[PDB]
C-alpha cells in the first residue's frame, strides 16, 4: 500500500509550476521582508505562516 | 582586571533584569488594537494583494497621477491612490506599486539597497583608545582634526575656522594605522561606514561611478559619521592595468571620485579617514589639501615608543622581571613595532619547545635572535659604504 | 583566579540574547504613512482601485500612418487608433502614448520621452555667489566678465563691431584654482540660468544612450533664454577615447561624437554659454580643444602676490587675528600657489593656536601652517 502511495507522491510534487529562490535583504515590521527574488527584480512579501 | 569584574558584575545584571521587563513591556498581552491601530490594519490587507512589485517615482503630473519606472521595460502611467500623502513623495523615492493594477499604496524603501547595509559597519570598534602602545604625540594629530570639533566646538566657532575635512593615515605597516583608525572610531561614536576600493574595480559596466555617488548620500544620511575609504589608492594611483578591460573603468572612477571630494564645496561634516601605504613614491591622487587637510606620516618606532608598547605584554609573562627590559629594545635597531608584537608571540611558541609552560629567564634573550634575524633579511635596508 | 573565569563565561551568553530580542520588540505592528486626514481618502480609493483606468501601458510613436504605428518598449510593434477621440495633431514622432493593456488603443497623449525628467534631477539653478568675495584679482575673472555678461546685457555693441557674441571660455587650471567657485559668481550677477551637467555620472549604455542624454540637455538649453550649461568634468566620458586600449572601446566616442555635432555647423541657440571643466587640456580630445566647438580657452594662471594677500585676508576676516598681523609678509614666505593652499594654511594655524590653548591666532602661528604645506607638496 505504501508503496502505490509513494509513486503517487512523487507525481504530486512535480507538478509545481515555478518555485524560485530569493534572499531576505531586510526585515520590516508589516509580517513582510524586502526580497530581491534573485531571477526577477524586487518583492516586498508578506511572510508565510511556517516560517 | 580587577578594574574589569567590577564591571562584570553590572553588566550582568542589566541584561537579566531587561528581558524579564521586556515580555510585558512589548505586549504578550497588552495587544493594541483600539480603533487607531485597528483602522490602519483592515485598509492595509484589503488594498494589498501581494506580491508588491516595486518601482522608482520618475514625475509626479499635479492630478494624482505619476509616471514610474516598474522593473518591465514597459513604464506605466500610474493613479497615486490612498496612502503617502502627494508633498511627501518628491521624484527620486522608489516606491511601494499594487501588483493587480499599479498605484501608489505607500513608501517604506527610500531607495533601500542592500549595498547600504554592506557598507554600514558600525558595529563595536575592536579598539578604545590608549589600549594600543603607540605613542600620545601620533594619535593626537589625528584626534585634532577629526574628534577635537565634535567635543569642543566652542574654540572652532569662536576663532570662525572652519571644521577640517579629511585625513590621510600613511605609514609604515606596523604603525598600527587600522588599530588607529578603530581608536578614533570607538571615541567619536560616530556612525562608522567602511568600504574597500576593489569593489569598485570590476569589468561591469559603469558600476564603479554608481557605487562612488552611493558613499556620499550614506554619510550625509547617517551623519555625523567618519568613512573609511580603505586603501583609496585602489580607486586611484594603484593599478589593475588597462590590457584586461580596464582602459574603460578605472579612469571613470578615479574621476568621479575626484569629482565627489571636491564636489561644489567641501561638506565639513564628513569626516574621512584614506589609507595607503604612501603616496611619496606612488603618484598622488588625493588632490590637494583642504579637502584632505592635515596628513598623518606615522614615525617608524624609536627606541623610546616601544617600551610602552612591550610593557603591555610582559605583563602577562612570568620570569621576565630578572629579565632586564631595557636592554633587549636598546640592542635592536629602530624597527616597526610590529617587530616587538611578533618577538612577543615567538617568545612563548620558543618556551613551549623548550617546554617551560610560560617562559624561561633564558628564552627571552633567546627570542630577539631569532626575531631580528628573520625581520632583517625581509627587509634590507641601505647598507653604509 | 578560577571562581572569577566563570563570571566571564556566563557574561558572554547574557548580551548575545538581548539583541536577538530586538525582533521581538519591534512586534508585528503595521502603520503606513497618510495621517490626519489621508487614511480616510483611502476609503474613497478603495473603490476607485476595483475600477479600471490605471494603468497604462507605456509605448511611443514611431511612425504616424493616417491609427498610428506604436512602438512599446518591450520592443513589438502594433498598428493601434484613437480611444475615446484623439486628434491626429497630437500624436508626433518620439510622442510617449498611454494605451490600455490589451484593448490597445490611445487615451491620452503624454509628452514625449520619460529621459528628460530623469536627468532634471542632475540640473541646478542658478547658483550664488557673491563676486566681491571671490579671491583674488586675477585677469580670468576679467575674461570672464566679457564672454558670459557683456553679450546678455548690451548685444549691440557685438552687432555694431560685427564681431560674434562669445559664447564659449574653456577652463582649466589645477585643482584648487577657483574654476567650480568663479562660474557660480558670474551665473548669479550676470542673471541668466543655470544648468548642471555632470559628465562623470554618464554611464547609461547601450552603444549611444549617453549620446541621447546629451543631445536633450544641450537642446534644453536652446528653449532656455539666457543660460548656461557647464558640463563639469570631461576628462573622461565624452572626454578621452578608449579606443586606444588593446580591446578598446567607443560607447564614449558616442557621447563625444554627439557633442561635437550639435556644436559644429548650423543648429540655432538661445544665447547658450558652454563653459567646460577639465583639469587638464591633456585630456581632453584634441578635436574638442581646436577651434569650432569652444570660442575660447583660457589657462587660469596662478593669483598675483596681490590676489594671494587677497585671499588670505578673506579667510583672516572669518578668522580671530592679532592686531597690526601681517598679512602680506605672510604671504610673501608663502609660494606662487592655488587659493587652495593658502585655505589650508589659515585651517592648520587655526589649530595650533586651539591646541596650544588660545583663541586668538597669532602671526607666529601662520608661520608654521607654512613650513607644513611646503614640505608636504615637495616630499611627494
Ligand atoms: N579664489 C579663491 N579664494 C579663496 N579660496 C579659493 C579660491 N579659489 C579656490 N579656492 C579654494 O580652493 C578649494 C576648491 O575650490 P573649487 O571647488 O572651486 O576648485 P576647482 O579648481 O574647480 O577643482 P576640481 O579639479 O576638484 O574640479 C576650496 O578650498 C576653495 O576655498
Ligand atoms: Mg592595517
Ligand atoms: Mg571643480
Amino acid at each position: 500500500n505504501d508503496k502505490v502511495r509513494f509513486i503517487k507522491d512523487e507525481l504530486r510534487l512535480l507538478q509545481e509550476p515555478g518555485s524560485y529562490v530569493g534572499e531576505v535583504i531586510k526585515i520590516v515590521s508589516d509580517k513582510k521582508v524586502l526580497v530581491k527574488v534573485q531571477p526577477e527584480g524586487k518583492y516586498i512579501v508578506d511572510v508565510a505562516k511556517d516560517i | 582586571t580587577r578594574c574589569k569584574l567590577k564591571l562584570l558584575r553590572m553588566e550582568r545584571i542589566k541584561d537579566h533584569l531587561l528581558l524579564e521587563e521586556e515580555f510585558v513591556s512589548n505586549s504578550e498581552i497588552l495587544k493594541p488594537f483600539e480603533k487607531k491601530q485597528e483602522e490602519e490594519k483592515k485598509q492595509l490587507e484589503e488594498i494589498r494583494g501581494n506580491p508588491l512589485s516595486i518601482g522608482t517615482l520618475e514625475e509626479i503630473i499635479d492630478d494624482d497621477h505619476a509616471i514610474v519606472t516598474s522593473p518591465t521595460m514597459p513604464d506605466y502611467y500610474v493613479s497615486i491612490l490612498s496612502f503617502v500623502d502627494k508633498e511627501l513623495l518628491e521624484p527620486g523615492c522608489s516606491v511601494l506599486l499594487h501588483h493587480k493594477t499599479m498605484s501608489i499604496v505607500g513608501v517604506l524603501q527610500d531607495d533601500a539597497d542592500p549595498m547600504v547595509s554592506v557598507m554600514k559597519m558600525d558595529k563595536s570598534p575592536t579598539e578604545s583608545y590608549s589600549d594600543i602602545g603607540g605613542l600620545e604625540s601620533q594619535i593626537q594629530e589625528i584626534k585634532e582634526s577629526v574628534e577635537l570639533p565634535l567635543t569642543h566646538p566652542e574654540l572652532y566657532e569662536e576663532m570662525g575656522i572652519k571644521p577640517p575635512k579629511g585625513v590621510i593615515l600613511y605609514g609604515a605597516p606596523g604603525t598600527g594605522k587600522t588599530l588607529l583608525a578603530k581608536a578614533v572610531a570607538n571615541q567619536t561614536s560616530a556612525t562608522f561606514l567602511r568600504i574597500v576600493g576593489s569593489e569598485l574595480i570590476q569589468k561591469y559596466l559603469g558600476d564603479g561611478p554608481r557605487l562612488c555617488r552611493q558613499i556620499f548620500k550614506v554619510a550625509g544620511e547617517n551623519a555625523p559619521s567618519i568613512v573609511f575609504i580603505d586603501e583609496i589608492d585602489a580607486i586611484g594611483t594603484k593599478r589593475y592595468d588597462s590590457n584586461s578591460g580596464g582602459e574603460r573603468e578605472i579612469q571613470r572612477t578615479m574621476l568621479e571620485l575626484l569629482n565627489q571630494l571636491d564636489g561644489f564645496d567641501d561638506r565639513g561634516d564628513v569626516k574621512v579617514i584614506m589609507a595607503t601605504n604612501k603616496i611619496e613614491t606612488l603618484d598622488p591622487a588625493l588632490i590637494r589639501p583642504g579637502r584632505i587637510d592635515r596628513k598623518i606620516l606615522f614615525e617608524n618606532p624609536d627606541l623610546s615608543t616601544k617600551k610602552k608598547i612591550l610593557g603591555i605584554h610582559t605583563s602577562k609573562m612570568n620570569l621576565s622581571e630578572d629579565v632586564n627590559l631595557e636592554t633587549l629594545v636598546t640592542t635592536k635597531d629602530d624597527l616597526s613595532g610590529a617587530d616587538i608584537q611578533a618577538m612577543c608571540t615567538e617568545a612563548g611558541l620558543l618556551a613551549l619547545r623548550e617546554r617551560r609552560m610560560q617562559v624561561t629567564a633564558e628564552d627571552f634573550k633567546q627570542a630577539k635572535e631569532r626575531v631580528m634575524k628573520n625581520k632583517v633579511e625581509e627587509n634590507l635596508e641601505g647598507l653604509y659604504l | 583566579a578560577a571562581p572569577y573565569a566563570a563570571k566571564l563565561k556566563q557574561t558572554e551568553n547574557d548580551l548575545k540574547d538581548i539583541e536577538a530580542r530586538i525582533k521581538e520588540k519591534a512586534g508585528v505592528k503595521e502603520s503606513d504613512t497618510g495621517l490626519a486626514p489621508s487614511h480616510l481618502w483611502d476609503i474613497m480609493g478603495d473603490r476607485q482601485r476595483l475600477g479600471e483606468e490605471h494603468p497604462l501601458q507605456v509605448a511611443r510613436c514611431t511612425k504616424i500612418i493616417k491609427k498610428y504605428v506604436i512602438n512599446l518598449k518591450q520592443i513589438a510593434k502594433f498598428v493601434v487608433g484613437l480611444g475615446e477621440r484623439v486628434s491626429p495633431t497630437d500624436i508626433e514622432e518620439g510622442m510617449r502614448v498611454g494605451v490600455d493593456r490589451s484593448k490597445y488603443n490611445i487615451e491620452l497623449p503624454l509628452p514625449p520621452r520619460i529621459d528628460p525628467s530623469v536627468t532634471m534631477m542632475t540640473v541646478e539653478e542658478k547658483p550664488d555667489v557673491t563676486y566681491s568675495d571671490v579671491g583674488g584679482c586675477k585677469d580670468q575673472i576679467e575674461k570672464l566678465r566679457e564672454v558670459v555678461e557683456l553679450p546678455l546685457l548690451s548685444p549691440e555693441r557685438f552687432a555694431t563691431l560685427g564681431i560674434d557674441p562669445p559664447k564659449g571660455i574653456l577652463l582649466y587650471g589645477p585643482p584648487g584654482t577657483g574654476k567650480t567657485l568663479c562660474a557660480r559668481a558670474v551665473a548669479n550677477r550676470t542673471d541668466a540660468t543655470f544648468i548642471r551637467v555632470i559628465g562623470s555620472e554618464l554611464v547609461q549604455k547601450y552603444v549611444g544612450e549617453g549620446a541621447r542624454m546629451v543631445r536633450e540637455l544641450f537642446e534644453m538649453a536652446r528653449t532656455k533664454k539666457a543660460c548656461i550649461i557647464f558640463f563639469d568634468e570631461i576628462d573622461a566620458v565624452g572626454g578621452a577615447r578608449f579606443d586606444d586600449g588593446a580591446g578598446g572601446d567607443n560607447e564614449v566616442q558616442r557621447t563625444m561624437l554627439e557633442l561635437i555635432t550639435q556644436l559644429d555647423g548650423f543648429d540655432p541657440r538661445g544665447n547658450i554659454k558652454v563653459m567646460f571643466a577639465t583639469n587638464r587640456p591633456n585630456t581632453l580630445d584634441p578635436a574638442l580643444l581646436r577651434p569650432g566647438r569652444i570660442d575660447r580657452k583660457v589657462e587660469f594662471s596662478l593669483p598675483d602676490l596681490e590676489g594671494r594677500a587677497n585671499i588670505f585676508r578673506i579667510h583672516s576676516k572669518s578668522m580671530s587675528v592679532e592686531r597690526g598681523i601681517r598679512w602680506e609678509l605672510i604671504s610673501r614666505l608663502c609660494p606662487n600657489s592655488t587659493g587652495a593652499e593658502l585655505r589650508s594654511v589659515c585651517t592648520e594655524a587655526g589649530m595650533f593656536a586651539i591646541r596650544a590653548r588660545r583663541k586668538v591666532a597669532t602671526e607666529k602661528d601662520f608661520l608654521k601652517a607654512v613650513d607644513k604645506v611646503i614640505s608636504g607638496y615637495k616630499k611627494f
